């Protein structure tokens, strides 16, 4: 089974350089091209360029010729993309894909900012034959925050909303779940919040007040 | 470069019906080897794109037979028969004939389900948050359709302006609804100067606005 494993999310300063990786497994890396694609938040797909890992040959979109450098290491079956002179316009998800686009990496989020990392505060949205309850994940930077319920055992009826950027420059998000009213006294509901950039892990129990 | 155009930013489709999504190119995608290098991709929210059609009219490995592609060399159509609730997402065309490769702007597939009014819930700020000096009042609009919904906040029955922020989910892949959250943010000092907090919701599925409210301190 083929996999293209991309490096984790990056929070990088403006004017610096970032180098993202795409590690291939499940096939002969040097026998297929690797293409790189940019996706700005809420926008479409833009093609950056392509490398042949067997020869080292590359082709770039003119729009990325100055900014991007594609490399590949045969010994580690890894393709790399370095972006230089970073600006807020470079904040996006970058994907690697095997030539033709059947197999894709999972994407690497790149956030270009001089702002400091900040972990969130988690507050309950306490429930008042269906009840709604949730968690408010406030004042964090950068994205993303992930939320699960009951360590992943509770998925039906969950809605984790897109984060919003507040005037402060900090993000906030809410996650809600609807459950049977009859369960409020017998079932513990916990929202598990993870903000990897700040190593924040909060498991907030949400009780009827 | 070759410009790829998708004329429709979205197309609504009732489940079970068929839908066509169009793409056009500014140059023929036909190669002298006889193939036309037009590809169709689907991208679901939070996921990588996935190939559907390769070389304009061939179904990619593992893609359901309800997907088909055709075209002229400069105008192309992705056809989806028996559209399911799970088909929600964005469909992009791409030319793979000449560098730089280019993508169309995408067409979102919107599932047209029965109109459903939101189930509205209001949450006061928690005591934990109030200790920290801020108050977030949350209004939840759950599992509604269509997407358009207006939320108005009223504090002591007075319409608010400039102090709320809304977030909407992507269309649910099973029930085809949306959910929306609105947060009204005040300092703890200003929150404690008022008694009544309400969110008023306007939506196609409601004959008149629905209000949910609470009195501070219960």
């Amino acid at each position: 089974q083929v996999q293209l494993q991309q490096s984790g999310a990056e929070l990088v300063r403006p004017g610096t350089s970032v180098k993202v990786s795409c590690k291939a497994s499940g096939y002969a890396f040097t026998n297929y091209l690797i293409e790189w694609i940019k996706q700005r938040p809420g926008q479409g797909l833009e093609w950056i360029g392509v490398i042949n890992p067997g020869s080292g040959g590359t082709n770039y979109n003119e729009k990325f010729r100055v900014k991007a450098t594609l490399t590949a290491d045969k010994s580690s079956s890894t393709a790399y993309m370095q972006l230089s002179s970073l600006t807020s316009d470079d904040s996006a998800v970058y994907f690697c894909a095997r030539g033709g686009g059947y197999y894709w990496g999972q994407g690497t989020l790149v956030t270009v900012s001089a702002a400091s990392t900040k972990g969130p505060s988690v507050f309950p949205l306490a429930p008042s034959g269906t009840a709604a309850l949730g968690c408010l994940v406030k004042d964090y930077f950068p994205e993303p925050v992930t939320v699960s319920w009951n360590s992943g055992a509770l998925t039906s009826g969950v809605h984790t909303f897109p984060a919003v950027l507040q005037s402060s420059g900090l993000y906030s998000l809410s996650s809600v779940v609807t459950v049977p009213s009859s369960s409020l006294g017998t079932q513990t509901y916990i929202c598990n919040v993870n903000h990897k950039p700040s190593n924040t892990k909060v498991d907030k129990k949400v009780e009827p007040k | 470069d070759i410009v790829m155009t998708q004329a429709a930013p979205s197309v609504p489709v009732t489940p079970g019906e068929s839908v066509s999504i169009s793409c056009r190119s500014s140059k023929s995608l036909l190669h002298s080897n006889g193939n036309t290098y037009l590809f169709w991709f689907l991208q679901r929210p939070g996921q990588s794109p996935q190939v559907l059609i390769y070389r304009m009219s061939n179904l990619a490995s593992g893609v359901p037979d309800r997907f088909s592609g055709s075209g002229s060399g400069t105008a192309f159509t992705l056809r989806i028969s028996r559209v399911e609730a799970e088909d929600v997402g964005v469909y992009y065309c791409m030319q793979h004939l000449e560098y730089p490769y280019t993508f169309g702007s995408g067409t979102r597939l919107e599932i047209k389900r029965t109109v459903a009014a939101p189930s509205v819930f209001i949450f006061p700020p928690s005591d934990e948050q109030l200790k920290s000096g801020t108050a977030s009042v949350v209004c939840l609009l759950n599992n509604f359709y269509p997407r358009e919904a207006k939320v108005q906040w009223k504090v002591d029955n007075a319409l608010q302006s400039g102090n709320s922020q809304e977030s909407v989910t992507e269309q649910d892949s099973k029930d085809s609804t949306y959910s929306l959250s609105s947060t009204l943010t005040l300092s703890k000092a200003d929150y404690e100067k008022h008694k009544v907090y309400a969110c008023e919701v306007t939506h196609q599925g409601l004959s008149s606005p629905v209000t949910k409210s609470f009195n501070r301190g219960e």
